[PDB]
């Protein structure tokens, strides 16, 4: 049989939120940037094995609205938690939306992964060791990604369902 | 209106006529804003609104346009350089018809903006408001039908030609 898993994608305006989830839908990179309000998408996929239906919720990069953004984290199971290598500021953004996933869903141990996204230009200003100690001090996965050339692509929506699966096993 | 001028919008659904609707500019009380959308309706310094898409329509909220340098709802200039500052929070968002200008944060007004189809009061402060529809508010809630809750047009909503009343 098959299982489902509500993904919330969320991170500063800019980071790739939506390009990444095309690529994960239609696999082809979108080059312009077209500010989003909100957008759902379904995909059938196999991960480890396991037949299911991802239901990604691509997120506006906005913060107000809180009461809308509180029901994306009540409704989500699990979390990408975006930001661009080249984008100081959408990596020090990460925490508040850790610590507003964790208040909405009432818990320390929310399934997410932080992802830091655009790995193929040459304007990096976080280092990858700083992404990946700001990970291990939340326990969860750091995944490099680029929406352009589609590296980490898949594997930053597959971790996270694993971390789904990893969480309802407790 | 003895003091605040008048322009319009000729406004198309995939090129074919919709209606006019035409906007009091409030001067009076937020002039380097107001003059900023009457220069870019007459487009008098060789650029403006005309041809620009009203590229976010949200049924219930509001029509917003005025990208006519990027024309996929990131872009925009001002009359003044390409962003000015938030000139004052004087008026609020009260209601339908309310003419305000979009942005992305503090002091970055471009050519975007937005008309209100229901009071928007949460947005008081943060966007400045600088005029009020006049006629053809009916029009508006013909191009508000062609919105959808992402945003997203139904057909093609553009600014087919636009000017100043006297
Ligand atoms: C949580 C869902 N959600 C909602 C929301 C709230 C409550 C209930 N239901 C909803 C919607 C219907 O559930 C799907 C809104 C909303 C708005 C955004 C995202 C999700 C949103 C949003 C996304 C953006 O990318 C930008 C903005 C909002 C602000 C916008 N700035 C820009 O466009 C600028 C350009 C202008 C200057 C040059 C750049 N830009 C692209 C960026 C990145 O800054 C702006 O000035 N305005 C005017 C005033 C109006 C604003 N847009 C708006 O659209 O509000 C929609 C409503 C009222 C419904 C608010
Ligand atoms: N080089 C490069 N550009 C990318 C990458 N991901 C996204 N972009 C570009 O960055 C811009 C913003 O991407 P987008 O996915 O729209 O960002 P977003 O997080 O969805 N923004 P919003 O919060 O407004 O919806 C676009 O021009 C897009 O092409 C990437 O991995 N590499
Ligand atoms: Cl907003
Ligand atoms: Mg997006």
């Amino acid at each position: 049989s098959m299982t489902e898993y509500k993904l919330v994608v969320v991170g500063a305006d800019g980071v790739g939120k939506s390009a990444l989830t095309i690529q994960l839908i239609q696999n082809h990179f979108v080059d312009e940037y077209d500010p989003t309000i909100e957008d759902s998408y379904r995909k059938q996929v196999v991960i480890d094995g396991e037949t299911c239906l991802l239901d990604i919720l691509d997120t506006a990069g906005q913060e107000e609205y809180s009461a809308m953004r509180d029901q994306y984290m009540r409704t989500g199971e699990g979390f990408l938690c975006v930001f661009a290598i080249n984008n100081t500021k959408s990596f020090e953004d990460i925490h508040h939306y850790r610590e507003q996933i964790k208040r909405v869903k009432d818990s320390e141990d929310v399934p997410m992964v932080l992802v830091g996204n655009k790995c193929d230009l040459p304007s990096r200003t976080v280092d990858t060791k700083q992404a990946q100690d700001l990970a291990r001090s939340y326990g969860i996965p750091f995944i490099e990604t680029s929406a352009k050339t589609r590296q980490g692509v898949d594997d930053a929506f597959y971790t996270l369902v694993r971390e789904i699966r990893k969480h309802k096993e407790k | 209106s003895m003091v605040n001028p008048t322009v319009f919008f000729d406004i198309a659904v995939d090129g074919e006529p919709l209606g006019r609707v035409s906007f009091e500019l409030f001067a009076d009380k937020v002039p380097k804003t107001a003059e900023n959308f009457r220069a870019l309706s007459t487009g008098e310094k060789g650029f403006g609104y005309k041809g620009s898409c009203f590229h976010r329509i949200i049924p219930g909220f509001m029509c917003q346009g005025g990208d006519f340098t990027r024309h996929n709802g990131t872009g925009g200039k001002s009359i003044y350089g390409e962003k000015f500052e938030d000139e004052n929070f004087i008026l609020k968002h009260t209601g339908p018809g309310i003419l305000s200008m979009a942005n992305a944060g503090p002091n970055t007004n471009g050519s975007q903006f937005f008309i209100c189809t229901a009071k928007t009061e949460w947005l008081d402060g943060k966007h400045v408001v600088f005029g009020k529809v006049k006629e053809g508010m009916n029009i508006v809630e013909a191009m508000e039908r062609f919105g959808s809750r992402n945003g997203k047009t139904s057909k093609k909503i553009t600014i087919a030609d636009c000017g100043q009343l006297e």
